[PDB]
RNA sequence: CUACCCUUGGUCAGGUUGAAGCUGGAGGACCGAAUCGGUAAGCGUUGAAAAGCUUUCGAAUGAAC
RNA sequence: GAUCAGGGUUAGUCGGGGCCUAAGGAUAAGCCGAAUGGCGAUUCCGAUGGAAGAACCGGUUAAUAUUCCGGUACUGAUAC
RNA sequence: CCUUUACUAUAGCUUUACAUUGUAUUGGAUACUAACUCGCGGGCGAGGACAGUGUAUGGUGGGU
């Protein structure tokens, strides 16, 4: 599943619009990558599939709170 | 309900007239040879020495009405039983 | 090293085949062969992705040791065999401890010689040494790209490369294509050239030999219809315009190397 | 990215202090090694103590 | 001359039989349409 | 069905010629049945047949069937 | 070779199947992907192939016959 | 349905910017390793803030 595990972000459907206003279907994809993280509280490593927006949340409230927030809303499963 | 009925036909009467220990029954199509030897011996109280079997599908009986109303008779299995040499069976 | 046939039949008039004179054995080793399945150029979805492939003789695959990891253990050359899977010949080796392997047969390596691999091995034909321990100016084949991976370059019949210079952690090697590039000094190479150098003098002679080798006939684009090929169409023979493929790829000079490949840091001079 | 230095660090230093770095420097070098810890309110209160 | 229908019972069941229909979503969609119509013959597995 | 491919099986009367290495027995070699085709003519055209029949013809150890 | 009724196909060894694997197919751990799903082993399935378990001649019926009968063989289990 | 220097689009390829993405010396280079990438065997190598990818953008684009 191509879903961010911290934010839940997935691809959205839109249009290409030309100068003559021809509209053709397109996909807006997520800036999604796999990254390894050191988890200070648990003294371990985890690998997450997150967006660049999810990394911003990790680098603001910390890893541990981000995973707790992600598990409440149902993003990590 | 292994044995359905004995066979009284021209061929089988001649077979018995030559081999006095040779008889033939109709049995349930899914009974195996070991079971059939048990049934003929637990009902006629004899010593069965050999059993041969053959499977008959039923004859199709296609009638016509407004056409082709298919029909069929039930399938059966034939068992030719050989008794211990010197033993007989009486269907009366 | 070749045998030219007399023109008894029009199919044999221009046929030239190898003499098969270096071969010493007729059948392969049992523990080193396995039956090989044919693709007709079809991929795992069943669609034909490569044209002109199909048919040919049944072949068994031979396990060729391209890594030469048994370092320090001597080996002896037992037989030189035919191999349908490659243009060169192959040599069977019996190690002193009981192992057996096939290697590409270097030119000048013959039955009864002794071969070795490792950093403390003599630089002799058929020996595998790191480039760091190979003298400058030597003729070498079976060149590793990465250490521990295995020979990848300079393996076809008659091919060779020359080690020209040392640069510390890298050596400089000139390839069969004329390219000059830097290779890591911990990689491995085998001394000598690849044998069967007269393989490029053969002539098949007739269309049938191509089918034995597994190739199917190849059609020109100018003799098709426009729906099949951009070069098709026309009333009578036409040139078809600029040479291009079915997808419209220019066939007369367009460069296809990715212009930001990282290995360009190691390519000193280019010819390909 | 605000972090709490748990150790004395080259250039930026003076352990047990509030310092701001680029997100790459903190997430990838200081925290995985263990010369810093992310600065949240729930950790900055544990640092409001000095008791020296 | 050779005509289009050359029967093979093994090929018939592999291509159209009951177990091949049930193996895909679109095959089960076919079985649901034939049941809703009330067909007496569901697949080629019935005529046998 | 047909086009191509993959795996696994089968089939090819008889005669002739005489390469590499007096011998030897090669070949998308020769003649010719089975077989695979479909050159020419005749016939058929509410046909026996929604493409056939008769005679004739090509290949017939191979890119064969 | 039509309609109706009755009758007729007999195996330790034959042909299958039980065992094995090919092309290919379905999968496991994993990978990919709006959904439906697509891939993916040395795993399993799958003969047109391989099996170290073994039978041939004759005669009899209106209709079966290495199957029934005669003669002469062979191959597994099992008990003493 | 087919063609092209008809029109308008578009898959693909390619350019730059932001994100992924950091640190030193002297902006722009040089240098480093910890992000990230590949190989070996069951950590050691080789690269490296490039590459690849997302978004935006110019060019090309009868392949469609
Ligand atoms: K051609
Ligand atoms: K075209
Ligand atoms: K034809
Ligand atoms: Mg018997
Ligand atoms: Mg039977
Ligand atoms: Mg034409
Ligand atoms: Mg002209
Ligand atoms: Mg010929
Ligand atoms: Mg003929
Ligand atoms: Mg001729
Ligand atoms: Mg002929
Ligand atoms: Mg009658
Ligand atoms: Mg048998
Ligand atoms: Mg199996
Ligand atoms: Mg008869
Ligand atoms: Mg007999
Ligand atoms: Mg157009």
């Amino acid at each position: 599943s191509k879903i961010c595990q911290i934010t839940g972000k997935k691809a959205m459907v839109g249009n290409n619009v030309s100068h003559s206003k021809r509209r053709t279907k397109r996909v807006f994809d997520v800036n999604l990558f796999r990254k390894k993280f050191y988890w200070v509280e648990q003294d371990c490593w985890v690998v997450l599939r997150i967006s660049a927006a999810g990394l911003r949340l990790i680098n603001k409230i910390g890893l541990d709170a981000a995973i707790k927030r992600a598990a409440e809303k149902g993003f990590l499963n | 309900g292994i044995i359905i009925k004995p066979i009284i036909s021209e061929k089988m009467t001649a077979v018995t007239e030559k081999m006095s220990e040779r008889y033939g029954f109709r049995v349930s199509p899914n009974a195996n040879k070991i079971e059939i030897k048990k049934a003929v011996e637990a009902m006629y109280n004899v010593k069965v020495e050999d059993v041969n079997t053959m499977r008959y599908d039923g004859k199709r009986k296609n009638r016509y009405t407004s056409g082709l109303i298919r029909g069929k008779e039930a399938s059966f299995k034939k068992a030719i039983v050989t008794l211990k040499k010197g033993e007989t069976i009486d269907f009366f | 090293g070749i045998r030219k046939l007399k023109p008894t039949t029009p199919g044999q008039r221009h046929k030239v085949i190898g003499a098969f004179d270096k071969i010493t054995a007729s059948t392969p080793e049992k523990s080193l062969v396995v039956g090989k399945k044919k693709t007709g150029g079809r991929n795992n979805t069943g669609k034909m992705t490569m044209r002109y492939i199909g048919g040919g003789h049944k072949q068994k695959y031979r396990f060729i040791d391209f890594k030469r990891t048994k370092d320090g253990i001597p080996a002896t050359v037992k037989t030189i065999e035919y191999d349908p899977n490659r243009s060169s010949r192959i040599a069977l080796l019996y190690y002193a401890d009981g192992a057996k392997a096939y290697i590409i047969a270097p030119d000048g390596l013959e039955v009864g010689h002794t071969v070795m691999s490792g950093s403390e091995a003599a630089p002799e034909v058929g020996n595998a040494l790191p480039l760091a321990n190979i003298p400058v100016g030597t003729i070498i084949h079976n060149i590793e790209l990465r250490p521990g991976q295995g020979a990848k370059m300079v393996r076809s019949a008659g091919s060779f490369a020359q080690l020209t210079s040392r640069e510390g952690t890298y050596v400089v090697i000139k390839m069969p294509s004329g390219e000059v590039r830097r290779i890591l000094s911990t990689c491995k190479a085998t001394i000598g050239s690849v044998g069967n150098s007269d393989h490029a003098l053969e002539k098949s002679g007739k269309a049938g030999r191509s089918r034995w080798l597994g190739r199917r006939p190849h059609n020109r684009g100018v003799v098709m219809n426009p729906v099949d090929h951009p070069m098709g169409g026309g009333e009578g023979r036409q040139s078809g315009g600029h040479p291009r493929s079915r997808k419209g790829l220019y066939a007369k000079g367009l460069k296809t190397r990715a212009p930001k490949k990282h290995s360009s840091k190691y390519i000193i001079e280019r010819r390909k | 990215m605000q972090v709490i230095l748990k150790e004395d660090v080259v250039n930026l230093g003076y352990k047990d202090d509030i310092v701001t770095v680029k997100d790459g420097y903190g997430r990838n070098f200081l925290i995985p090694q263990g010369k810093a810890v992310i600065a949240s309110e729930s950790a900055k209160k544990v640092l409001a103590e000095n008791l020296r | 001359m050779k005509r289009t229908y050359q029967p093979s019972n093994r090929k018939r069941l592999n291509k159209h039989g009951f177990r091949s229909r049930m193996a895909t979503a679109n095959g089960r969609r076919v079985l649901a349409a034939r049941r809703a119509k009330g067909r007496a013959k569901l697949t080629v597995s019935d005529e046998f």
